[PDB]
């Protein structure tokens, strides 16, 4: 597969984590891969069949000390989670002009569960998360 | 499709969603919403605008990120 930010490579299925919803605005992306990009924080949620399509993750924690999230049972189910172990959390990065308006979507992280390879983009219900949540205070 | 539904009652989508007219406001409606849990359902508002982040999001370029992460 040819990617946004690796070059061409190849994966094996059981790299490929499925979005049967795909995300808003992406409804038909159904399947993505995660790439670390060194020798950053960003994991790039990468589509397998869209080389130009790939999004900027971050784990919310690093950033977001405080971040804490409740999934509802929806989630925990189309997901098929069994329980912790399961699962992978991330947020997208919204990378601005200029880099310092860099927000994350915090009421929409994206959650996978790295063993059965389920992806989802959960939009949290009833909580004062946003949509973008910035990476840096704001100077003058 | 346009349709009129008095206080209790509901509207059938496939097999099925079911909307149900449970009050009226009158400035609003309080409506119910019976689906699957495979389906979500949402404020069209809150699904919009993360849809637009989602799309403002998918066009971060490799210098970006380059520059990005030395700042960080």
């Amino acid at each position: 597969i040819a990617t946004k930010y690796h070059g061409d490579i190849e994966i094996h299925e059981k790299d490929i984590v499925r979005f049967e919803q795909g995300i808003p605005g992406f409804l038909e992306e159904k399947q993505f891969v995660l790439l670390q990009l060194e020798d950053t924080p960003f994991i790039i949620l990468q589509s397998v069949n869209t080389p130009a399509l790939g999004f900027v993750l971050i784990e919310p924690f690093s950033y977001f000390p405080t971040y804490e999230i409740d999934l509802d049972d929806n989630t925990l189910e189309q997901l098929q989670i069994t329980g912790e172990q399961d699962v992978a959390l991330y947020v997208i990065l919204t990378v601005a002009d200029p880099f310092d308006d860099t927000t994350a979507n915090l009421q929409a992280p994206i959650v996978i569960n790295v063993h059965k390879r389920l992806g989802k983009q959960v939009i949290l219900t009833n909580t004062n998360y946003k949509t973008k949540h910035r990476l840096f205070p704001e100077k003058v | 499709l346009v349709l009129t539904r008095k206080l209790k009652e509901a509207i059938q989508i496939g097999d099925d969603i079911e909307i149900t007219v449970l009050a009226i406001q009158g400035d609003q409606v309080k409506l119910g919403i019976n689906a699957p849990k495979h389906v979500e359902i949402h404020r069209k508002e809150i699904y919009l605008a993360i849809q637009a982040e989602n799309n403002a999001a998918s066009h971060a370029s490799k210098s970006s990120l380059k520059r990005l992460n030395e700042q960080l």
